[PDB]
């Protein structure tokens, strides 16, 4: 069976039925809702932004931490040293002198017993 | 996304990354003045990747120089290609870092990093459009360690949508410079897993067993080494540096390298290998562990993506057919959840003195081979806490240490998880 | 009059647009100047005050290396700055990021040019959206740019030529992702999608045009002559498909199923006449179709057979009585057995210099086949491979895409494939 | 920038300090008026507006005669007179005296005159303190002085140069007191310390070069060089250097254990070339150790080469994997690479009428061992002989120490020695 | 430490006194008249520990010259070198002491030696860096003994931090027959015990000993003891005098040879013996002179050194030689003879070598030893004690000048506590 259809300057055109249908019939976003959904992406980049530049902003932080914590164990080197060393050096200082006023102690007590001995002389 | 700013820190960062500059300023035609004197305009289509264009007819590259000592940096300036560097791109400190990664990170690094910074962001500024950032260190020593993931933080916290790249030298004992390397590099390690988007490990471990086992070189040098290396990031920027049908920039690589953020590290390869070659050789060589610059065996795991890029004048037709046929016959040893995970370009144009080249990008699982490798030296050193003064005394915690070893032996049970993993 | 306008986004659709605009200009006398020595043309190319005749179109990429090929082309005069979109970063490789990080910054840009042009019809009949599957931008933002057609053009038409993905000339990996993400989005939104998959028309190119590598010059230029077939009619006066309307009613029982089959013939190298019974059998060979499925696997529910150049009806019913008699041709309970025709009497044409043979007549079916679901299928698998695993899915979540719309377009992917099982028994 | 101040104390200090400076001038080319006809000698010289070139030194000891050499000797002119100090009485070998007693009395006017140079430094990396043990300023007033140094300049940089006592040439007794003492208080100021024994530097200048009777000056010449291979490094641009921290970092694993072993060669009669790998397979030989000691005794923890002169990096490569396959040369299990490596390119220099002979090529080795503890033993075995009797304990004592000092510095060699043994355990 | 003030007290005192002075002299060439006409500046380098400068380029020594009895100090002025000292610093009272100590350290040579100390400020003042005093002075008189002893304790009161240091000679009944001897000698060493830092011990039984069996002498005089004593003297300061490779001084010296404060009585010893004003035909070989550490017959004190142990031994060889070869000399007689020398005092002997002899000899040899052996000589001495004190013979001497009994007892225990010291540490073992 053959059925034309339409015929033109530039063409033609017709149908060729080579056996009729079995069954007879054919069986059975906005522009707000785009906008929203768009800018709900945007909304979480931004978030996944701002979570990338806190981790880093606490990790300078944690490097200001190392730096500061390597200046007060310098601070603390130099305050122990310091208190070390006045203590050892005035230990040293008290006992040179107590064996130094102990020793002309010794010599003036023979000294004392001098004039023991002189006055048991005239004595007798 | 057009320009790279690349950054060289410490020796080895400053070493080859004059190599570099050295082999792809050949490549590209430009001589020590800066001028063009090349053959062809592919060398200048892309030139402004990596290089600026100044009045005089003149192409000075996009590169800063970084050393907390002067010394190796003056070796540079006298070097061959010294004066095709921006003079005011060198920023250089007086004391040194110690071979110490806590002085080059915190203390040293610190009153450095700064003027650094300045440099970066005059650079970054005079930018149509700035695709990423490109640093080559060492891991195994004080300021490119160090410093270098300290300036990675500081970029990436100024910059968070731009590319972080890496060439990353790691340490061997094979040819090693100071007793602390285990530390440094695993303080670093940690650093780039959370910072760096795409990591190039260049294994010095492997550098010297290519010198010593395939080049008899009885006895290499760090000239042996970096005659590999600047192979390698010749081979790999190849694509970011000439007009090709894959308009290849680094965001494009990292989506399609990396599945998983914290897997970023690559295996780079290249064929042949040359001191100071037919097609389906060439392709062979992606799976030759003899072939990786680093110390891993590409069979003792699975690619999760590979990249290669074949130079020189030979059939595209015989290259899609080889590589297929490589695919094919190790299918055993690529994941079947991420088909067709290899891409391959051409590129007619040589390396100088070769007529035909293969370099191979590999996101291999194998890599946990390399960082356990580390994590053995590092905790030999650790259980004794051998040297850990030195890092304590610049105000570091020890649990610094043990999470930066936790974090490591984490990626590689990560990269065994899916070394496992069945479709 | 009874305009369209082409719109053609990333650089697969703007390189095929590219191949397309030069036919037509080659088939309706227009210099690569603008000028010219039926008037049915004027649907596709307005015409200014210097008596210059411009492509109705819109080119956006945002990658300008690529939309310099059309302002320094050839055709260069053609086109006006206007229409020419295009930015700083792609959206590299990413649906994610052409949809919802680069669409949200440009879509209102790009409707505003679109706007100018429709603006100058009379009678606009609609849009042809020229995009990959596999592309970030392709993907992602040409899936805006539909549903944003769909709100300020309710009752306009929207036709699509889609670019399959192919691993041989891809280069992402996560194509699936994408293809599988732009389906899903601009299904209820699209009326009728020629699929052209890149490996088909890469086979036709090694094995009937004798090439060993095919470029996209290849792949663009075949394409181009397909497309040529499809508008043909609406350039011309013809008789079949005379507006964009009558492709849903020829074609299009089900809006959902509106992907049809487009197969071409004859393609013949011009290193080396067939009448008009071989080009109809290749109309019923798969080694011609565009889209790689086995037709045998599914039921028809419409055919359309487009001839052009030297074609008589007489030869035409003869050729398609030998082939009801020696083929079964299995069309659904429910739709007549049986063809639309149409004859263009303009010639086919190729570009000067190139691959394709100039034949004397030539054909082009669009078919709407159960079997075409086998492409989903295949696209769906990759997807499933990778997603398993949720390889690649932190990209699209860091650019705000929500990973549930992963799911939901892979289930609207699995009840696309149940409806076209449903249709087929 | 990278300044290093250098302190010698006592005679020992004084004397090695004149050796060291004299082979710096020749090095450099300053002549003994500080002219002269690589800028990196300023890390050792200041600089006058009248192009003079001066030590950045003090010289420090507390009885006159050996200082007033210097000045009235050849380098008379080379430093200023502030940075010449000396007092009146010596310490008479006796710790306490110089630490406390006569120390004290000079200690503020050094300090005064370190801050001064100090003030003259844009990158100090630190202090080099050359000392003896065994006097009784070379240890009483160095422990004072590394302790007022800790106040004053807090963890910068501290090393030291030291003699470890031989009977041979020693004119003390109590040396093993004195030496017990110093090293007990300076310990934890000290951040490395490297020790020369003057009995192996006498054997070596008998043996390698052919001198019946050592005098000072024949050993001081010999640590000259020792000295100025560690420093060249500091004083010259050579291809791989070592500041004072790498030096610290590469050879310290604790804090305690920070005393390296020093090894020169070659050693040459210059009235008698060798290559690079055999000039390094003589550190690694007992004879030419700077200590008496039994490396193979013990395990290597680091070490630290030092080459100087026509040396590439190749031959010290080739030289250092052999010596890592020497079974006989064992390092520690928590050790996985303890090389570390310096070359500078300038030779070394020898003074004119001196006995070593002008080579090529030299190395120093710097080796972190645990077989140093040998030499601590020997020391700690004298210390117990006189004290357990209290022998001579009446002059310290009579000075202002108690005894619990005694024991306390000698109960801190004893913990020493036992931190030795457990970084050797596997 | 440059300068050393020197004392010397009663006859005893100022004849070796006077005599280290002229042997000293003519060792700096310096003349009775205070010039110098050596001809060698080593002569000079250390003159000023001993000598003043004065105007006419003259050297004058720093000597203070003490006497209760007056004739003595005419007897110096008559001497060789009389006109050499100072006349300022010659104190002299009227009567001597009677071999009496109580006399010169309670009564007569108190009255004296606030002048003594007087001249003592005007030499000690006017040094730049006094290192102390050396006495010279005998135990068995009256005046050395008793007012010298006085003398060390008041010097000490007022310069408590310098050292002090004697040449002490001690009592033999071989040489005189004064009877107390015994009794001045054990008060005499109960202060030296507690009041000085270094102490000579000179003994005249064993010069005696030298003249009458080495020197054949059948009478020794007072001068052939003397010449003994002068050669020792000067070997023994040596060191101060002359630049060496060790810049000794009197601190030094003690800090080395002193390991308890109370055991700093040295045994002196000389080699080669000579007799006074005597040509010598040969001199001596380095062997030969290091193999009289060990000869009983070569100590100025009578002990033999083989019958205890060296503490610390100080030698000092003079004349041109070898120091390999003496140092090679005295590494052996140390090795062969290891077993008198304590274990637990590491490296204690120490040598020197001068190449300026002595004048009469080419080669010498002077030893300084603290051994335990000295303890015979304190024992010789307590037993003479002992045996007068248990009769209380001649004590009224001393009590009626004030003295008690439990002076003498608590001395003569004092004594007998250091021979103990002595024999503690010669028995001592180091494990
Ligand atoms: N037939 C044909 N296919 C093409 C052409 N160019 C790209 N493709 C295919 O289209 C897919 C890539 O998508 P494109 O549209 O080029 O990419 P894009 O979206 O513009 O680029 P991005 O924003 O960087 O992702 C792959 O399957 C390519 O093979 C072309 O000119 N012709
Ligand atoms: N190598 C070398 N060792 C020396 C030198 N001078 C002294 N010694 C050694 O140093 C130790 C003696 O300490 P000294 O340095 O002379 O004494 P001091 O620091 O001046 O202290 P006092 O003189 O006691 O105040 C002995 O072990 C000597 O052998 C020297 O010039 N060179
Ligand atoms: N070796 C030696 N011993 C002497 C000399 N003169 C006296 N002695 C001894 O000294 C002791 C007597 O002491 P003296 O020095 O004579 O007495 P003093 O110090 O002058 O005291 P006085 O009782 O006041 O005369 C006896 O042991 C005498 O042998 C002398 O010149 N040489
Ligand atoms: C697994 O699938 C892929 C793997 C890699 C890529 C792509 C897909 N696609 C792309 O566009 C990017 N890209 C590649 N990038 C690059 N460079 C760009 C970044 O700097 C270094 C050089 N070089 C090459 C490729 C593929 C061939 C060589
Ligand atoms: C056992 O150990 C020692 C023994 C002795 C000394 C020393 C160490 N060290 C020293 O500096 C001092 N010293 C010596 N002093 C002296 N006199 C100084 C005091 O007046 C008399 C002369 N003469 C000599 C020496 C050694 C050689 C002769
Ligand atoms: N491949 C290579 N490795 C090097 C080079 N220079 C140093 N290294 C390695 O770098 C590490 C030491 O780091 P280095 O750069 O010298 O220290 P920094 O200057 O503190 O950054 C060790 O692993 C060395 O082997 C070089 O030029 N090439
Ligand atoms: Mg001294």
């Amino acid at each position: 069976e053959v059925i034309e259809l339409n015929k033109a300057t530039s063409g033609q055109s017709w149908e060729v039925i080579l056996k009729p249908p079995s069954f007879d019939g054919v069986p059975e976003p906005s522009l707000e809702e785009i906008q929203k959904k768009l800018e709900a992406a945007e909304e979480r980049r931004k978030y996944q932004e701002a979570e990338l530049l806190k981790h880093l902003a606490e990790k300078r932080e944690h490097e200001r931490e190392v730096i500061q914590k390597a200046i007060e164990e310098n601070n603390n080197f130099i305050k122990m040293a310091k208190e070390k060393l006045a203590q050892k050096m005035e230990s040293n200082k008290e006992n040179r002198e107590a064996h130094l006023a102990a020793m002309l102690e010794r010599l003036q007590e023979k000294d004392k017993h001098a004039e023991e001995v002189r006055k048991n002389k005239e004595l007798k | 996304m057009r320009e790279i700013v690349h950054i060289q820190a410490g020796q080895c960062g400053n070493q080859i990354g004059a190599k570099f500059w050295e082999v792809i300023s050949d490549e590209h035609g430009i001589d020590p003045t800066g001028s063009y004197h090349g053959d062809s305009d592919l060398q200048l289509e892309r030139i402004n990747v990596y290089y600026n264009e100044a009045t005089g007819n003149k192409y000075v590259p996009r590169a800063i120089l970084v050393d907390l000592e002067p010394g190796t940096m003056d070796s540079v300036r006298s070097g061959p290609f010294g004066q095709i560097f921006r003079p005011d791109n060198f920023v250089f400190g007086q004391s040194g870092a110690g071979n110490n990664w806590a002085k080059g990170h915190y203390t040293e690094g610190a009153e450095l990093v700064d003027s650094v910074l300045d440099v970066v962001r005059k650079e970054s500024e005079s930018c149509d459009c700035l695709q990423g950032f490109q640093l080559t260190h060492s891991l195994g020593g004080g300021t490119g360690s160090g410093m270098g993931t300290l300036l990675i933080s500081k970029i990436r916290e100024e910059y968070p949508d731009r590319i972080m790249n890496t060439f990353s030298v790691m340490p061997s004992p094979k040819v090693s410079d100071t007793v602390v390397e285990p530390y440094n590099a695993t303080l670093s390690v940690h650093q780039l897993v959370e910072n760096t988007d795409e990591t190039y490990c260049i294994d010095n471990e492997a550098l010297y067993d290519i010198c010593f086992r395939t080049l008899k070189l009885t006895t290499p040098t760090y000239g042996d080494l970096n005659h590999l290396v600047s192979a390698t990031m010749s081979g790999v920027t190849t694509c970011l540096r000439f007009p090709g049908q894959l308009n290849a920039d680094l965001r494009k690589l990292a989506v399609n390298m990396v599945p998983f953020p914290r897997l970023h590290f690559f295996m780079p390869g290249f064929a042949p290998l040359t001191s100071r070659l037919t097609v389906p050789e060439l392709t062979q060589q992606m799976f030759d562990s003899k072939n990786m610059m680093a110390a891993c065996d590409p069979r003792h795991g699975r690619y999760l993506t590979v990249a290669a890029i074949f130079r020189g004048r030979m059939s595209m037709k015989e290259v899609d057919e080889q590589m297929l046929n490589v695919q094919n016959k190790n299918s055993s040893y690529f994941v079947e959840w991420i088909p067709n995970n290899v891409k391959t370009a051409v590129c007619d144009i040589p390396p100088r003195g070769l007529k035909m080249s293969a370099t191979f990008i590999g996101n291999s699982t194998a890599i946990q081979e390399l960082f356990k490798r580390i994590s053995e030296q590092f905790t030999a050193m650790f259980r004794r806490k051998a040297f850990l003064h030195w890092y304590t005394g610049e105000g570091m915690d020890e649990m610094e240490f043990t999470e930066a070893e936790s974090n490591m032996n984490d990626l590689v049970s990560e990269y065994q998880q899916y070394q496992d993993a069945t479709a | 009059m009874r305009e369209c306008i082409s719109i053609h986004v990333g650089q697969a659709g703007v390189q095929i647009g590219n191949a397309c605009w030069e036919l037509y200009c080659l088939e309706h006398g227009i210099q690569p100047d603008g000028q010219m020595p039926d008037d049915s043309f004027n649907t596709f190319f307005s015409e200014t005050g210097a008596g210059k005749h411009v492509p109705r179109a819109v080119f956006v990429d945002l990658e300008p290396t690529v939309i310099d090929e059309v302002r320094t082309g050839t055709y260069r005069q053609l086109f006006h700055p206007e229409q020419l979109i295009t930015g700083k970063e792609d959206a590299a490789n990413n649906y994610a990021r052409g949809h919802y990080t680069i669409g949200k910054e440009i879509i209102d840009l790009v409707l505003d040019r679109i706007r100018k042009l429709a603006d100058q019809c009379t009678g606009l009949q609609g849009f042809l959206v020229f995009h990959s599957f596999g592309g970030g931008t392709g993907s992602g933002f040409t899936s805006l740019l539909m549903e944003r057609l769909s709100v300020d053009y309710g009752k306009k038409s929207k036709l699509e030529f889609s670019i399959y993905p192919a691993p041989q000339v891809s280069t992402a990996v996560v194509e699936p992702y994408n293809s599988i993400l732009t389906t899903h989005t601009t299904l209820e939104h699209s009326d009728c999608a020629f699929m052209v998959d890149n490996e088909a028309i890469y086979d036709i190119c090694r094995r009937n045009l004798d090439i060993e590598r095919p470029t996209y010059t290849n792949l663009n230029r075949l394409i181009s002559q397909i497309v040529s077939s499809i508008t043909a009619s609406l350039r011309f006066d013809g008789a079949l498909n005379v507006d964009l309307t009558e492709f849903q009613t020829n074609l299009v029982p089900y809006p959902r199923i509106h992907f049809p089959l487009a197969t071409y013939a004859p393609v013949i190298s011009a290193e080396k006449q067939l009448s008009v019974a071989e080009i109809t059998n290749a109309c019923f060979e798969p080694a011609n179709q565009m889209v790689k499925c086995d037709p045998r696997h599914g039921k028809y529910m419409a055919c359309c057979l487009l001839y052009r150049g030297d074609v008589v009806p007489k030869d035409v019913n003869a050729a398609i009585a030998t082939i009801k008699t020696k083929r079964s041709i299995q069309f659904v309970d429910w739709c007549p057995t049986g063809f639309k025709v149409g004859i263009n009497y303009q010639p086919p044409t190729v570009v000067p210099g190139g691959d394709l043979a100039k034949v004397q007549r030539a054909v082009c079916m669009l078919s709407n086949t159960t079997a075409i679901a086998e492409a989903w299928a295949r696209l769906d698998h990759k997807f499933d491979l990778m997603y398993a695993k949720r390889a690649f899915v932190h990209w699209y979540v860091g650019e705000g895409m929500e990973e549930g719309e992963f799911s939901e377009a892979r289930e609207d992917m699995a009840a696309l494939e149940k409806d076209y099982e449903e249709v087929g028994v």
